[PDB]
């Protein structure tokens, strides 16, 4: 029961969910041919949430991958795990994004979107209780972008009560990849903020700094970039596929984290995180998980804390461990850090309890941090946004695909008051 | 499945596209008789035999160099309808190249691109390499650009066009045939690049160590430029670029949208070694004002938008590296209204060396697309060169008796002149 | 018993017959010599339908086979299975077509009749009890159109009783084979609602469509495109070659899906249609071929069923399955798709179990269906054919050969009948 | 069991039935001895021996190019009494074609006819192959075919007729003959198929790169239209064409009886690689106006129908996808009553190459039969060419002392230009 359909949008949006059913496959033991070949009986006990059984005791994902060329497609098929998916599946477009986000979703990508939704739709009816969807897109690009914000605006008109989440990727302070990212940012955030119940903001600042600060590694590719980010979307739905001692699932984390149907910006961490070198020396025990997450470096958004308040905080182990050595963690750091979290909130730790670890490591846990320390990430876009467009620079680009500039306004003006409402929660009493 | 001709206009257009189609068929296992012993699919249409052809018009107004082709090495590679013709010349005149020899050949010229379109599905956008200087180069690329918007339009159309030199100009009437080819190109390419010929002189001397380059020097490393930036076609790379992409990232105002290329590293075989080649050395040679390919000093401008191009084996976080360390610099500037002002592109494969050429084979390679306000101080004295020689009417009654109102003149420098004043307004910074 | 004549006529009515006597022939077990080469017990106990026993285990269909040149018959027993037939069933002339209707039906048509009617009534009289005809002709060109009709107007008089129907070839809507076939199809149409008691329509542009669309196939000869209208074919009568749970036949197909005498034009389908990449991942299940017919590209008729609305719903099945399972599809299908159907017909759906596959698959099955969604076809032959004879154009082709302009009206004016007939049904209440 | 016999008529007759007889003894591995190491039934009837012989008639009115067949290589492959000869021709006129010279051995070639059609069994149709220019094709073809509708009269007669170029004319007085004989074979021939030279010079220059023909160039291409349409016969096809549903799909009423044919794809063997080929390639080149064989630009006029014939390995989809494409183009257009107006042809073998040719082994070909409007142009000049010659009574006193009234002119012309008009109803589209 409570099955999840998967979407892909986009160049990024393509390769993150070719690491993540990379990872879901070897956490039940399933081939790259695509039978079973597992050794445990805990494996197929809930296998029907992200696959449906075929005959001949071969199973598939029940995935669907979106981009505007048949480029990134083919490399998707191409390497291992090529075989997996089925190939009535794969849409892919023709005329290409232009990293354009007026192209994205109002001229290309509103030609391609009713191919999308037949296949949406028949994944839907074939799973017997629908637990909700989620996405794995970009924010830079244009068809993680506009073709991304169009599905999310036609899911739920289609599918109000199905929860709705998104791990999009948000631009970095640093470097950045897109000239015109802020354009793209500011009018697929005013789509975020009505569409979607929550939001796990994850920055590539963060990853090169934990692949080279933490994991000592001398030249990182994005396969070990894309790792990490599998592993916390694994560590979300980790309850689901697994008995547990207390079940979590997508929907206790919806309730419980957010307090405002606005405010539904998450960010993601991950412990316990070993080097090569260092792995052997670190004593894996439950208060070292602990304090390995509620640094700033362990965080995987570009954001400290430190400047903010949490609101809820939200907790994932994995492993057989007692409840004692949990609580007596979640409530100390509660005490020494009671600056940090928030006063007019009483226990805003929420704990959850899996049984069953991932592949080699003993013990695992995953962590979900709302807070008020994002109001800098947005304005920051929201800084570089009117900069901008202040010149009327790259303007008659997005217009000339038949774009108002009342649009840029209700945008704009729609992220300047949800930043005043975490502006708000801030400073309450 | 996506697919991308190349139009070659006159002598500019040929003797590089030779050089360029030479390195095409060595990075795909291609013979040059067309047998070979999915990825090539860009630029090449496959025959039912085993048999390959380019997607390639080279056309041009006198039929010497063309005859080159079809005696040299690269013979049986080509349909022999494709290598158009003429009978005499535009001899430097824009007039003839757009007005007398034009409209009478323009016709078959137009009729076998739109064969190439049928067969074609994924058609991209158009690749058109030609010079300012020679007449063939100003005036057919001018009335040819015309048509394909009233025929495609909405496909995105790139020019290699050979900027003419501030010092060193082989012809003499080369301030007459930029100002009249850019009045009429300005309207209808969307992205143009610039290249010119003195600072790869520059480059060939100082550091390639070759006293005595010819034209094959520099079509070689004009080559690199474009197997450069179409490398995200012919092969998978970790962070793709779309040839659409390129007029989104470089094109702040529908005016200004004349960047200019830089290809890094450049060293020879003999100092292939003595030093280690990574990329954190050779991005700061490609914003090291002597290293580039047009004759303007960038720090007397400021740089609007900047597109790189990484290939090989790049590792990606030391690009978030190198990046880091170049928005610290002073004496590189930026404009005040861009605070992000990157593209950046990644592909696995190397660039491979030519027989006989003079680069080694290296393990990655840079190809800077940017644009400043630096080239307007370019425009400034060739459009200062154009008042002189039409002060004292000179030159002008070759252009006159060929289908050519003298008035002209004086309405395309006006939109000249309103193209000089689009680089001050950027210049300046916000208020306030 | 319940026996079967088979009429064959046209170049079209030859090698749909060729292709359909060779999956007849397989689905029981019958070598290209004429003898049995069999496995099981259930292949010969209803052989007797489609086939005559001869002495010495040989077997013979029972074939009738019309056109007007030695052409295309003698491509008929030059390829395989042309060994099968009797050598003295194949009539064949010496004229030709000339592809003219007035040829067909009154010069060339009458004269070789007589030597058809022979055969024709030797074959009525050698079975038991006869069930009824079944011809497979098209409508675009002579033979196929003018001596098919002659033979339906001849047939109805000598037997009124048995039942008649057609698996004729309506031209496609965007390409046309035939100049002269809106006369074609006016002359015929109004010979087909006198004597036939039912028709599959059936298009070529639709099977263009699946044999590129779902099949996935490069270059799909007609060897492809007429293997399907077979198994159609194959599929109506395989619950009275083979026992069954619940026994349809020609005559239970023929009344429940005719309410009035007149409207008996018919669409077909037909599933599973797995290519052959895709048919490993594809989970074969009895609700997967359920949701595969009853959408728009599946029919083979050029028509989306949207525009109009069903009538009557035959629904054939072949292979071992349960019936919960078969009901709750078909009950499913009436509910959400309740717009879709009529009103004034409760339970408009009728379901047949068979119980052997065909050859190969596990399972299959074999749709008919009626709907209003045919007068788009009728209207865009009765506007291109007035739109031919308001300048007389090829008019005196027709009017040498003995044919008046009258009756171009009465074919005409009684085809515009019917189409106010199903503009009538469509919006009653 | 299906046999057609055909009839060649003058000059014009024997020279380009002879490519044509050459090209069929090929396609059935006839020697020209008749000996060889079912399917060819149609054009061939066996004797007992092992021993063939073609279903041909060969006449003309001067001995000259007959004595070509008796003395080349094609001597033992006829029987001499099918070769007619005469002593006098013609020469140039329509008197002596059509009553001096003609009711003399008209008899004669009446009676060879008459035992061809007896030992037929199968006889659906005629072919004549003549010109509009000469005498014996237009004065010797006209007797010929009013005695066919007095003999048989139901069995369709097609003709190739050598319609008289715009300008290339070698025969001085072509307007006198070619008006003349139309009055006649207007009411008997149903069907003609008309091919200029004029524009197959202009095919052999521009595709197949031969700048010197000569008529034997002009044969071959002419020989493989007549074997393209009778290639259903002669072998089996998914989907066969008969020659009585040519004169259905072509005639839309019964004086506009002139369509005109066109043969792609025309390349040559060096020029036969460099392109794929595909269905949808060759049928653009089939409705182009540049490859046409008839001088009549058809955008000026409006296609009534059209007949497509395919040959080779054809797929049956792609087909489909070709004239999809075709119905959507601005450019071509139809008549406006004539919603469905093509008649679509596939049989399974390839036309073979004759052995010193010039087009290659291809794997698929087309011979287009369509009918436009576009042709009555040229009959208003050549009717305007007619009215200037009979305005000064020059070349007459030749045609009056012949048995000929001198009214008769007057007579025909007022039919041919009551066919004039007959074009002009169908150029203007329907009323509301
Ligand atoms: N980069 C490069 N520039 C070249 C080459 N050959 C010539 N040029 C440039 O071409 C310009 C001279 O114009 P041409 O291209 O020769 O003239 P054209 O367009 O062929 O027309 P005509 O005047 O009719 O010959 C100068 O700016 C030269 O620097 C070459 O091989 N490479
Ligand atoms: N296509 C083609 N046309 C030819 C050929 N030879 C002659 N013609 C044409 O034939 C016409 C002249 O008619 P002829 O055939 O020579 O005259 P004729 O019908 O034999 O009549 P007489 O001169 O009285 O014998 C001109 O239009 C020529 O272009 C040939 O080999 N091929
Ligand atoms: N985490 C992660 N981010 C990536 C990866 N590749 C690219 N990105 C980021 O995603 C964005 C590029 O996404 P992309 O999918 O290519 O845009 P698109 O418009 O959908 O696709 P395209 O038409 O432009 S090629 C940039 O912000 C880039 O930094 C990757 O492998 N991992
Ligand atoms: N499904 C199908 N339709 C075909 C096939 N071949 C032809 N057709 C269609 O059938 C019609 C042609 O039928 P045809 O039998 O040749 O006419 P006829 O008059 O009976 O025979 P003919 O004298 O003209 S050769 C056209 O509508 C054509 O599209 C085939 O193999 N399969
Ligand atoms: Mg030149
Ligand atoms: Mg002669």
């Amino acid at each position: 029961m409570r099955e999840i359909v998967h979407i892909q949008a986009g160049q990024c949006g393509n390769q993150i969910g070719a690491k993540f059913w990379e990872v879901i496959s070897d956490e039940h033991g399933i081939d790259p041919t695509g039978s079973y070949h597992g050794d445990s009986d805990l494996q197929l006990e809930r296998i029907n949430v992200y696959y449906n059984e075929a005959a001949g005791n071969k199973y598939v994902p029940r995935a669907i991958l979106v981009d505007l060329e048949p480029g990134t497609m083919d490399s998707v098929r191409s390497g291992p795990f090529g075989q997996i998916f089925r190939p009535d599946n794969f849409v892919f477009g023709q005329s290409g994004a232009g990293n354009n986000w007026a192209k994205g979703h109002y001229t290309e990508g509103a030609e391609l979107v009713d191919s999308v939704l037949d296949v949406v739709r028949k994944e839907s009816e074939s799973c017997d209780c629908l637990q909700g969807f989620q996405l794995t897109h970009s924010l830079g690009g244009g068809t993680g972008s506009g073709m991304g914000t169009l599905l999310i605006s036609k899911i739920r008109e289609e599918y109000p009560d199905r929860i709705m989440n998104t791990f999009s990727v948000v631009p970095s302070p640093k470097v950045s990849d897109t000239v015109v990212e802020p354009y793209n940012a500011t009018l697929s955030v005013h789509q975020l903020v009505e569409n979607t119940d929550e939001t796990y903001c994850i920055d590539n600042e963060a990853l090169y700094d934990i692949c080279f600060r933490t994991l000592k590694l001398t030249t990182p590719t994005y396969g070990d970039l894309n790792h990490l980010v599998s592993a916390t979307m694994s560590g979300v739905t980790t309850c689901l596929r697994f008995p547990g001692q207390l079940n979590a699932d997508l929907r206790k984390l919806a309730v419980n984290m957010v307090p405002f149907p606005r405010l539904h910006f998450f960010m993601p961490g991950f412990a316990p995180l070993t080097s090569r070198g260092s792995q052997q020396y670190r004593a894996l025990t439950v208060p070292e998980l602990t304090q390995q997450m509620f640094d700033a470096k362990n965080m995987m958004a570009a954001c400290d804390p430190r400047h903010g308040r949490y609101l809820t905080v939200a907790a994932v182990f994995r492993g057989r461990m007692s409840m004692k050595e949990v609580d007596e963690q979640m409530l100390n750091v509660q005490n020494k850090n009671s600056s940090y979290f928030v006063e007019w909130i009483p226990n805003n730790v929420k704990t959850a309890v899996c049984d069953i670890p991932p592949r080699g490591l003993k013990m695992s846990a995953t962590f979900i941090g709302n807070s008020t320390a994002i109001q800098e990430l947005f304005k920051r876009i929201s800084e570089q946004f009117t900069a901008m467009f202040r010149r009327k620079a790259f303007l008659h680009w997005y217009t000339g695909e038949g774009m108002d500039e009342m649009e840029f306004t209700e945008a704009e003006s729609n992220m300047n008051d949800l930043v005043s409402e975490y502006q708000q929660y801030q400073d309450a009493t | 499945m996506r697919e991308c001709i190349s139009i070659h206009v006159g002598q500019a257009g040929v003797q590089i596209g030779n050089a360029c189609w030479e390195l095409y068929c060595l990075e795909h296992g291609i013979q040059p008789d067309g047998q070979m012993p999915d990825s090539f699919n860009t630029f090449f249409s496959e025959t039912g035999a085993g048999k390959h052809v380019p997607r390639a018009v080279f056309v041009d107004l006198e039929p010497t160099v063309i005859d080159e082709v079809r005696t040299g090495t690269y013979r049986q590679l080509f349909h022999p309808e494709q290598l158009i013709t003429g009978k005499e010349d535009a001899a430097n005149n824009y007039a003839r190249g757009h007005y007398t020899i034009g409209k009478e050949i323009i016709d078959l010229v137009l009729d076998r691109i739109r064969k190439l379109a049928d067969q074609c599905t994924g058609l991209q956008g158009f690749l058109v390499f030609h010079s300012f200087g020679g007449g063939t180069g100003s005036g057919f690329t001018s009335l040819l650009m015309e048509r394909l918007s009233v025929d495609y339009g909405k496909k995105s159309k790139l020019e290699f066009s050979i900027y003419p030199a501030p010092q060193v100009s082989t012809a003499v009437v080369e301030p007459y045939n930029s100002i009249l080819t850019t009045h009429t190109t300005l309207e209808h390419s969307d992205c143009a690049f610039m290249v010119d010929n003195e600072a790869i002189y520059d480059i060939c001397r100082r550091n390639l160590d070759i006293e005595r380059p010819t034209y094959t020097n520099l079509n070689r490393l004009i080559s690199q430029i474009v197997s450069s930036i179409t490398a995200s076609l012919r092969f998978d790379g970790a962070l793709n670029v779309d040839l659409t992409e390129f007029q989104t990232n470089l094109v702040p105002y529908p005016r200004i949208h004349f960047p200019l290329a830089t290809y890094a590293p450049v060293i020879s075989a003999e100092k292939a070694y003595h030093e280690q080649l990574s990329v954190a050395e050779i991005t700061n040679a490609c914003f090291e004002p002597a290293n580039q390919m047009v004759k303007c000093d960038p720090r007397h401008g400021k740089y609007m938008a900047c597109c790189l191009l990484y290939r090989g084996d790049v590792v990606p976080k030391d690009v978030n590296a190198a990046i880091a360390t170049i928005k610290t610099k002073r004496s590189i500037q930026f404009v005040d209204w861009c605070p992000t002002g990157f593209k950046v592109g990644i592909n696995y494969q190397p660039p491979t060396v030519v027989p006989g050429g003079d680069l080694a084979k290296v393990q990655r390679a840079v190809c800077m697309l940017s644009n400043t306000t630096a080239i307007a101080e370019a425009w400034a004295r060739l459009d200062h060169k154009f008042d002189l020689m039409y002060a004292k009417r000179a030159f002008v009654h070759w252009y006159v008796g060929e289908g050519m109102e003298e008035g002209e003149f004086s309405e395309a420098r006006e939109d000249m002149a309103a193209l000089e004043k689009d680089y001050e307004e950027v210049g300046v910074d916000s208020v306030e």
